[PDB]
This record gives C-alpha cells, sequence and structure tokens, in this order.
C-alpha cells in the first residue's frame, strides 16, 4: 500500500470521517396525504416505478 | 415565504385536518384559516448562494473608488463598466467578478 | 545588473497578473487542505519571494571582490545575503502576521488605491 497510490487512496477514503451533512445539499418537508402516490410531479415517475 | 393573518396580522402556522386531509394555514390567535396553495412547508439550504449577487444597488456607478473596465455589455453593448467581486464574505467565497454597465445597470459575469 | 533586476521584477509581476486572472476565471488549481483564497495568496507570496531572491542573487553575483559589503559578508563578521538584496535590488514583500497587507479600509489597503 505504501508504494501504490490507488490502494493508499482506498485506505484514505476508508479512514476519513464522512457524515450525512457533508453530502447533503438541501432538505425539504412536503405535505402528501397519499401513502401510495405523491403530489410532486418530478418524482412521481420514480416513486410509481418503485411501487410497481 | 410565509403569509400573515388578514385580520389580526399574526403569523399563519400550517395545520393538517385529520378528517379532510388538507394543508391549511391557521392563525393561533383567532379562528381564521386559509387554504394552503403549495405543500412546501419548510426548506433548509445547507450550502447556499443567496446574497452573492443580491448585494446590488442602482447607484453603484457613482462610487469613485470602484475600478472601471472596458468589458462589453451583453444588452446595450456599452464600452464602459464597473466591476467588483462577491459581496458575500465567507471563507469559501469565489473570486469571480460582477460587472455593472453604466447605462442599463445590470449585473453580468464573464463566463 | 539593474536592467536584469528590473526585468526579473517585471516578469514576476506579469506572472502575478496571470495568477490573478486565472483565479478570477475559476482556472486555478486548489492546494489540498486549503481554500481557493488561501491557495491564491500562498502562490502569489511564493512568486514574490522567488522574485526577490532572484533579484538579490543577480545583485550579489554582480559584486566585485573589492566590494566592501561583499568582503564583510564573505568574512562572516556582519551582514548576509538578504541585506545585500534589500540594499541594492529589492526590499520585497512586507508581511503582517504571516500574510500580505490586509484591507484595513473598505476593500482596499489605502485610499490611494
Ligand atoms: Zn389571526
Ligand atoms: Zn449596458
Amino acid at each position: 500500500i505504501a508504494l501504490d497510490i490507488e490502494k493508499a487512496k482506498v485506505i484514505q477514503s476508508s479512514i476519513e470521517y464522512t457524515t450525512l451533512k457533508n453530502v447533503t445539499s438541501a432538505t425539504e418537508i412536503y405535505y402528501d396525504p397519499d401513502p401510495t402516490s405523491t403530489v410532486i410531479e418530478e418524482d412521481f415517475d420514480t416513486v410509481e416505478a418503485y411501487f410497481s | 415565504s410565509f403569509r400573515f393573518c388578514l385580520e389580526c396580522n399574526n403569523m399563519l402556522y400550517p395545520k393538517e385536518d385529520k378528517e379532510n386531509q388538507r394543508l391549511l394555514y391557521s392563525c393561533r390567535n383567532c379562528d381564521y384559516t386559509e387554504l394552503a396553495e403549495d405543500p412546501k412547508v419548510y426548506r433548509h439550504e445547507l450550502i447556499t448562494n443567496i446574497g452573492e449577487t443580491a448585494g446590488i444597488v442602482d447607484d453603484i456607478g457613482q462610487d469613485p473608488t470602484l475600478p472601471r473596465s472596458d468589458k462589453e455589455c451583453p444588452e446595450c453593448h456599452s464600452r464602459d463598466c464597473v466591476f467588483f467581486q462577491s459581496q458575500q464574505r465567507r471563507k469559501d467565497t469565489n473570486m469571480t467578478l460582477f460587472y455593472v454597465c453604466l447605462n442599463c445597470k445590470k449585473t453580468f459575469r464573464d463566463e | 545588473t539593474m536592467k536584469e533586476i528590473t526585468h526579473a521584477i517585471s516578469s514576476a509581476k506579469e506572472q502575478v497578473q496571470e495568477i490573478i486572472y486565472k483565479a478570477q476565471h475559476n482556472e486555478l488549481e486548489l492546494k489540498p487542505g486549503m481554500t481557493l483564497r488561501e491557495s491564491f495568496e500562498g502562490e502569489v507570496s511564493r512568486t514574490l519571494n522567488d522574485a526577490r531572491d532572484s533579484a538579490g542573487r543577480s545583485a550579489e553575483m554582480n559584486l566585485k571582490d573589492l566590494n566592501n559589503v561583499k568582503q564583510m559578508v564573505s568574512a562572516g563578521s556582519k551582514g548576509s545575503f538578504i541585506n545585500i538584496a534589500q540594499m541594492s535590488a529589492c526590499v520585497g514583500q512586507q508581511m503582517v502576521e504571516g500574510k500580505r497587507i490586509a484591507f484595513g479600509f473598505a476593500d482596499r489597503s489605502l485610499p490611494h488605491f
């Protein structure tokens, strides 16, 4: 690992601390009274694909 | 953005009906209740870019301490302009320039 | 030698101008563990330090053996290379708290800029 850069980078990634807040960009709260469907149109396709 | 009560000017907190399954903005100081238009109750930006270009005034061309360039205006193609960096002053802030024309007074970049 | 020193300082200032343009067009490489502003400041400071060292080295190579400052520096009794550089070629960059002169006014160092 000391003479190889890729394995060293793998070890570095495995050591460094990473929280959810680091990768998160924005969080939102929405009102949706239908458990099996949704009001948002952008995500409607993906969630209906999941449920089906 | 949050709305205010139309009768006693207090804040309209969101409320949910168990029987009707609707989102309603209701004032806790009275019985007033108005139907909500959007379900976006709350939004938090961990990384934000607001205030970077929001610090702009319409009289910034009268400041004598600002540098003057000859960059081309995208709208009226003037030959004089005034530039400055980002008004946000965090440690992560970029060093990109904002140019202001002396005729239309709009803010535009160089990219 | 004065022509050579002036050429070195002018070339360094042109290099600093190029670094400024690159940082103002998002074309600057970020040193790991440091922000864009910190990397830009460090790179400009390194360029200016190299400029002063090059000008001083030119000035110190110019000196004859009969030069008295050279004789004192070569004896090791008083003075060093930086003294010759600052006396003859260039004083260099002034650092306050390990950084260049800050913007004590509103976004400038003096009301003459
Ligand atoms: Zn009310
Ligand atoms: Zn214009």
